[PDB]
């Protein structure tokens, strides 16, 4: 599901992008409710795959290397 | 006389002091609702029903105290 | 008087016992693990000793040493659980000599150091600060009491709690429970003695640090 | 403790203290001091020998 | 006399001690409102109504205590 | 008379004051549930059952107080 | 005599103990105002009016207690 | 009569007021369990047993109070 | 005698227990001032006046308690 | 009679109210253990023994209260 | 006799219970001073004077309680 | 009789209620020790001695209360 | 008799309840010392003297309560 | 109804005698030989070192 212009960048080049209404993962803090409508905040995440409702109900788990978001 | 005097003292004791616990507890819950919604606005329709459930359970403890108070006053 | 002089005698037995075992022990041997524990105790004692640094230093070492050392005294009574007044004024004995000695050592840093030489001026502008002289005067009062006050308060406090565990152990018809608590009470006792040496090093840090 | 009994009770502790002061403090203070300077000493000699 | 004396003592007991719970609880809520709005200013019109609801529910517990107090004084 | 007067005073004492502890404690738990779910929404089905268990254990302490109150009133 | 003695005891009870709740609650609010403004200085004119509203609502709970106290002393 | 009246007053006193401490304490623990699991979900099977141990130790303090209450009522 | 005895007991009750609320509340405010200034030193002249206002409002609740105490002692 | 009545009232007073302090204090400690282990799971075997020591020291304060209670009931 | 007995009871009541509020409040302030200086060591000479002001204002509330206590004992 | 009854009531009052302060305070300290060590494990040998000092100072306040209790029971 | 009974009750009241405030307050300070040193170990020699000052000021409030207790027992 | 104390104290003294004596003994001995063997070992190897 699309919401809030969800982009994925990396140094050499941006990783990915989209609008994801829900991003299903557990923040480095802890379980992170996939949501549109979260506030201005700073985050980082370890490597791993996070399903996300991204544009038009397209929810996918995407492995990470560790990185910041 | 002594029994009637004891009823009125007992009614004051059971009514007021125990009801302080929900006066505080209902407020604790609404403070959690306000702080949770301020931190994450999208979670409002999920946690508002939790706040209502929780307020009613906290309010039931004084209503028990008030019940004993009214029994002492009128039963 | 005769009555409950017996308890004073028990206190004597324990205290002197420690006192002699000391100079007996330095010559030999002490033990295979003997050298070890000699190290942990003596050395750690020195580490915490500063703390003070140097005021009481030789007598500081000897001092806290005798604190735990002689402190095993009433620790015997907790083990007694697992006449009727052997340990009573022995516990009161330890308490009394305890708080008393606390205020005493305060005087030691007082004359030996300033300290009491400085304490003659300890009225100080702290009495004027605080414009009323009773500000520093009063603060110092509550303090001077508090050294022997908390000192002995803890002293007979522990002596007492020991006594309570004891009698509790004494009055039960089926007494296996007394065996159960006697272990807990005993742990409490060790806590008490080590904490006593702890009070010692605290007063030391205070003492060579200040006064 | 009717009279003078609890008195001597505390007295006992005080006395053991002083006895520790004169003899014990001298012999034993130097005694733990002796092990300290002992292992300390040998370890020291160790280090110097190696380095030089 | 004894019954009247018991009424006046009972009125003091039930009035004062229980009302402490909202004195604290109303304040807990407003502290949550202030802290939530300071952290996220855009959430002000969402959480202000929550604060009012919550303050009134906390204030109702003392009003129960006060009600028993007034019954003892005047009923 | 004196025994009956003592029952009514005792009922007021045991009913009201102890029940304040759950009025507060039930609220403490629901505040933790709301704050935990606001911080991490995916943990809702894990911690909601914990909140119910915990609320019931806190509510049992007053129900003990209420039990003594009712014994004094009616036993 | 007994009724007059009961009035003076009741006045002490209702005046002092309940007023502790705002003594704490007024302070809780001002602590939230100070912490909120320290974290986000631009939100000062938004939350200062909230603090005043909230302080007055907390202060009204003791003023109820004080009212019962004065009734007992002078009514 | 006086001894029986004292038993019923004493039963109310020891039963209610002390049991408030676990009503609060059982809730404090479950709030820590909920907040700890919300922050770090993988630690759930480690800290849940800690919560049970801790709840039972807090609940034992009131059960002592309740025991004295029942002794006064029935012993 | 009974009325005079009641005055002295009432004076003790209203003076001491209610004044605990500001003893705590004045401290709560100064703790917020110290923590707010430690986190953001530039906000000192903005929040210091808030602390004074808030301390005086909290201190007024005990001064009410003290007023009733003095009335009971000397009026 | 008066001495026996005083024993039973005194037993209720000393048993219940003081034991609230550990009911709360045992829970405070276990909440710290749960939160500390949730934040840093590798520190579990270091802080669990601290929690046990601390719980036992807090539990000893009520056991003192209970001891006085039992002395009043049975000594 | 009755008036003298009332003085000694009143002195105990007003002296001890109210002074708990500063025993807590003086400590709250020093905890804020220690935590503020630990977080930002350069702010020590700014907040130390605030801590002294605040401790003295909190200590004045008990000194009021103590004053009433001494009046009851010696006036 | 009246003096003996007063001793037993006074023993219950001074023993139980004051000892709640360390039951809470000993626990507050151990919670700080556990949380401090969980956040920074290398600081364990520095803060453990602080925890012991602090626990003993908090425990001395009840031991004062217990001392008065025992004086009333046995002196 | 009545005056002597009042002394022993008053001694229990003033000794125990007020001393709870430092039992808590001494612990609050040591918890701040432990948490401040855990967060920033280099600030230990700066804040340890603050903790001692603060503990002694909190401990003076009970020593006032204890003083009134001893006056009632022995003066 | 039976005395019953010294039994529990004694059995706990058995199992606990084992656990405790066991726990402390090895550490303290390894501390002994740790110390003597410490200043020692260093001194000796360092003697080989200096001499050689």
């Amino acid at each position: 599901a699309m919401t809030y212009h969800l982009d994925v960048v990396s140094a050499e080049q941006q990783m990915f992008s989209g609008l994801v209404e829900k991003i299903q993962v557990t923040g480095s803090e802890g379980e992170l409710g996939i949501y549109p409508g979260h506030a201005p905040l700073l985050t980082a995440i370890k490597p791993g795959m996070i399903r996300i409702v991204k544009q038009h109900g397209h929810e996918e788990f995407i492995y990470l290397s560790g990185g910041i978001l | 006389n002594l029994n009637m005097d004891l009823l009125y003292m007992a009614a004051a004791v059971m009514m007021g002091l125990a009801a302080i616990g929900a006066a505080i507890g209902i407020g604790i819950l609404g403070g959690k609702f306000l702080e949770g919604a301020a931190r994450q606005p999208d979670l409002i329709p999920l946690l508002r029903t939790q706040f209502f459930i929780v307020m009613g359970l906290v309010d039931a403890i004084p209503m028990i105290a008030v019940g004993l108070g009214l029994y002492v006053m009128f039963a | 008087m005769f009555f409950s002089v017996v308890l004073g005698l028990l206190f004597l037995v324990l205290f002197r016992s420690v006192a002699k075992k000391a100079t007996s022990g330095v010559p030999g041997k002490f033990q295979t693990a003997i050298e070890l524990v000699i190290g942990f105790v003596n050395g750690s004692v020195k580490d915490m000793y500063h703390g003070k640094s140097k005021l009481i230093a030789p007598l500081a070492l000897t001092i806290f040493v005798w604190v735990f050392l002689m402190n095993l005294m009433d620790l015997l009574p907790i083990d007694l659980l697992p006449r009727v007044v052997p340990s009573a004024d022995v516990n009161v004995t330890l308490s009394m000599a305890l708080g008393v000695f606390i205020l005493i050592l305060f005087y030691s840093i007082k004359m030996k150091g300033i300290g009491g030489f400085t304490k003659e001026l300890t009225l100080q502008p702290f009495n004027h600060w605080a414009f009323i002289p009773v500000n520093l005067i009063l603060e110092g009062v509550s303090l001077l009491s508090k050294p022997v006050s908390l000192g002995l308060r803890l002293f007979g406090n522990m002596y007492a709690g020991e006594l309570i565990f004891i009698l509790i152990a004494g009055l039960l018809p089926w007494w296996s429970q007394w065996i159960l608590n006697v272990p807990w009470a005993i742990f409490h006792i060790l806590i008490i003695t080590l904490q006593a040496f702890i009070f010692m090093v605290l007063t030391i840090v205070y003492l060579s640090m200040a006064s | 403790n009717l009279n003078a009994t609890i008195l001597g009770q505390a007295i006992a502790f005080v006395l053991f203290v002083l006895f520790a002061m004169k003899y014990v403090w001298p012999p034993l203070m130097a005694a733990i001091e002796k092990r300290q300077k002992e292992i300390a000493d040998g370890l020291a000699s160790a280090e110097r020998a190696h380095k030089d």
